[PDB]
């Protein structure tokens, strides 16, 4: 029947990451959540007239298992790579994520959206057009999403998607 | 009729029940959301206890109180006020007789003293399971102390002198089995010869076993302080989440060291017997429940330099290309077949730690602190139950100790593995996918050969143990 | 994994903690800590099944006699623990037996009547005694030892086994 797509998140630990699929899989009007519940990260959507069903991992809080990461990323077919607004190391370390992601699919193209995330009401410290400058050399699109307001988040996995379609 | 209780002016504790102070889920009622009075209420019920609320509460209580105003509450739960005399005592005592005092003597029965041994209990529990309190708040433990030596009155008293002790003992502050543990198994490596001890001189049985000890006890260390408030991802987490990250550490460890046996293993047929030997180190780790350790061997098998080597992989035998599927294959469809067979199988085991991570960050990242409620805010006890089902959990399975013997010098030979040497993680893990390129390089450049390094015998002994007499 | 409710009664000092403690950690408890009320959790495969035990551990102490209503609703099975040394624990099992049948109305309720701290030489209750008790109520008799772990899992795995076949 319908197609699914393989969604990954990565990213630094630590400054709301996780938000990102919460608010998207969420009962989107009712602010709950039961991670442990079995299909807490598929979701049937449609998407430019095709319906299509996401199965998300997100090993938020996994982080120091560095040796997981290869294992984790083979599982995907596209990536949101996702930094904090207001953490400037969580944006640096965006290169490394993209060429691991590389290494593993043994691809110099795979689909991949670069999300900036934000988690509070602290200062932003990455501006909006360093990120677009990136996501320009990089060849791939720029999100930015809230981590309280839901603005952005179906952007963010529905331009993905896209990206998997026009690959 | 029920029990008339003190007047909510001199007691906050006997306002009634409203959905403007508590909040029940759809046979003891389950919280969904209170004020901190209703939850104390509720912690020191005069008609039930609570076992599992006790431990909840206080798993999980310091996201909405803080501990020294705790302490407050209880012991102002604690102090409950008598009832007067009641018109048929008042005639008595007018005529020089002694009143019955029916009531007084019902609400000391089913009220005072119900609650005030749950208050004891709640004191109990926080001073065994939860003493990190005390240890980074003298003040509090003072506090605590005088509390309970000072609780007057001989229906309390056993229990006063007892936590007194309890106290005192956790202030300065061995293991029994139905069979004995199985002879300890040895290799090429023999008994003190620790400058041999490698991947194939120890005997593949021992490394599994002292590795298992090794993560059993990291797994046992692991407190919930260390995991409620998402505190191992926070700034602070060195500090607040030790034991926890020395459990991963050593996981990413075992692992690095897996891939680094393995490539810099340059001779084709020697990498085979390496990586025929980690899967089965990996057979016995699922023979003794030890899923940390199957992981890592999986999580070594994926990575990036180890997955693409095809000719090493072509050799292996089809029986352990079938171990090392069924155990990749419990990792498929969000952990499903682990999750199941860790629900299966019979203790003691060591559980992977990452789901666990996982489940409480979402879990408090998605529900709110409070639910708002006819104009109040009410604390979302709901949310705070599901963070304790987790750590309750992960406590269940460190109850368990495995019978197996420790041996010290190969106890220490894991302890001491450091694979990264003095190098940064970029660097060490770059440097381990060109080796992988070096011995078996992109199609179409053609397979080197490499000599061997080795000089000892590559066969296994397998990992059926031996029982001589 | 099917779940079960076990409640350990008994007076106080005859071992019901050191039992519980025993059966979830390989331990024995030498202090004589006066419980309140405190609950475990054990999973474990039972004849080729594997369940949670949810055991609870009650105060024997007789100034929390007017508190145990609330937890023998809850039980699905009774361990009811003497000492073998302690004549007077003997006899307060009736009243334990007594009260868990009234308050469960039902006459019919899984029950294991154990004999602890069986490692000391010094018995005062002769087994004959208690399994003459014990075959009243139509339920086995073991004795235990909480500080050698001697007849602990096939006490509680007993009791279990009464509960799945009720
Ligand atoms: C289980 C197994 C082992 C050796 C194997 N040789 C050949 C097969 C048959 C399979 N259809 C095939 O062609 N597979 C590819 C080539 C071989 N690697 C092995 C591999 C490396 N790291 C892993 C981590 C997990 C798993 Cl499951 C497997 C691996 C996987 C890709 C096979 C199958
Ligand atoms: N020799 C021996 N001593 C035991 C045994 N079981 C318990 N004890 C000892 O008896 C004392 C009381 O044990 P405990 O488990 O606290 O009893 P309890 O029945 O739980 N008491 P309470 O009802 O007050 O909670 C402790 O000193 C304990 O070490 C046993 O099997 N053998
Ligand atoms: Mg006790
Ligand atoms: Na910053």
């Amino acid at each position: 029947g319908m197609t699914e797509y393989k969604l990954v998140v990565v990213g630094a630990g630590g400054v709301g990451k996780s938000a990102l699929t919460i608010q998207l899989i969420q009962n989107h009007f009712v602010d709950e959540y039961d991670p442990t519940i079995e299909d807490s990260y598929r979701k049937q959507v449609v998407i430019d007239g095709e319906t299509c069903l996401l199965d998300i991992l997100d090993t938020a809080g996994q982080e120091e298992y560095s040796a997981m990461r290869d294992q984790y990323m083979r599982t995907g077919e596209g990536f949101l790579c996702v930094f904090a607004i207001n953490n400037t190391k969580s944006f640096e370390d965006i290169h490394q994520y993209r060429e691991q992601i590389k290494r593993v699919k043994d691809s110099d193209d795979v689909p991949m959206v670069l999300v900036g995330n934000k988690c509070d009401l602290a200062a932003r410290t990455v501006e909006s057009r360093q990120a677009q400058d990136l996501a320009r050399s990089y060849g791939i699109p720029y999100i930015e999403t809230s981590a309280k307001t839901r603005q952005g988040v179906e952007d963010a996995f529905y331009t993905l998607v896209r990206e998997i379609r026009q690959h | 009729g029920q029990m008339r209780l003190p007047s909510a002016d001199v007691y906050r504790f006997a306002e009634p029940d409203s959905e403007e102070n508590i909040i029940f889920e759809e046979g003891i009622p389950i919280i969904k959301a209170g004020t901190v009075i209703k939850l104390i209420e509720r912690l020191t019920y005069h008609m039930y206890a609570d076992p599992n609320f006790v431990r909840t509460f206080l798993t999980t209580y310091r996201s909405f109180c803080k501990p020294q105003e705790l302490l407050s509450l209880i012991i102002e739960r604690f102090e409950i006020p008598e009832p007067e005399p009641t018109e048929a005592d008042r005639i008595a005592i007018e005529n020089g007789d002694q009143p019955l005092s029916a009531e007084l003597k019902r609400f000391r029965k089913e009220y005072i003293q119900p609650v005030q041994l749950r208050v004891l209990n709640v004191c109990r529990h926080w001073v065994e399971h939860h003493f990190y309190d005390f240890e980074r708040d003298a003040y509090l433990l003072q506090r605590m102390e005088e509390f309970i030596g000072t609780v007057r009155g001989k229906a309390m008293k056993k229990w006063v002198e007892s936590i007194t002790k309890i106290i005192q003992r956790k202030k300065i502050a061995n293991i029994t089995f139905q069979s004995s543990p199985p002879t300890v198994e040895w290799h090429i490596s023999r008994p003190g010869h620790i400058e041999t001890f490698d991947l194939l001189t120890l005997h593949p049985i021992e490394i599994a076993r002292q590795l298992t000890l090794l993560e059993s006890d990291l797994y046992r260390a692991v407190q919930p302080s260390e995991l409620v408030g998402s505190v191992w991802t926070k700034e602070d987490k060195e500090i607040n989440s030790p034991n926890l990250l020395k459990m991963i550490r050593h996981t990413t460890n075992l692992t690095l060291w897996f891939e680094k046996c393995i490539v810099e293993t340059e001779n084709l047929e020697e990498r085979v017997a390496v990586v025929s030997r980690i899967i089965e180190i990996l057979q016995v780790f699922q023979e003794l429940n030890n899923f940390n350790g199957v992981l890592e061997v999986v999580s070594a098998m994926n990575s990036s330099p180890v997955y693409r080597l095809d000719h090493t992989f072509e050799q292996i035998p089809s029986r352990q290309k079938k171990i090392l599927e069924e155990a990749h294959e419990l990792s498929e469809d969000h952990y499903k077949k682990y999750l199941a067979k860790l629900r299966s199988i019979n203790p003691p085991c060591v559980p992977f730690f990452g789901i666990y991570l996982t489940n409480i960050l979402k879990t408090e990242e998605g529900n709110p602190e409070v639910l708002k409620r006819h104009g109040k805010e009410l604390i979302n006890f709901s949310k705070r139950r599901k963070v304790a089902e987790i750590t309750g959990e992960i406590q269940q399975y460190q109850n368990q100790p495995y019978c197996l013997r420790v041996e010290s010098d190969i106890k220490r030979f894991f302890e001491n593995l450091n694979p990264m040497g003095n190098s940064m993680e970029k660097e060490f893990t770059d440097y381990l996918f060109n080796k992988s390129l070096e011995i078996e390089p992109r199609n179409p450049k053609p397979l080197p050969r490499f000599p061997k390094k080795y000089s000892y015998p590559l066969k296994s002994p397998g990992v059926r143990p031996s029982n001589p007499r």
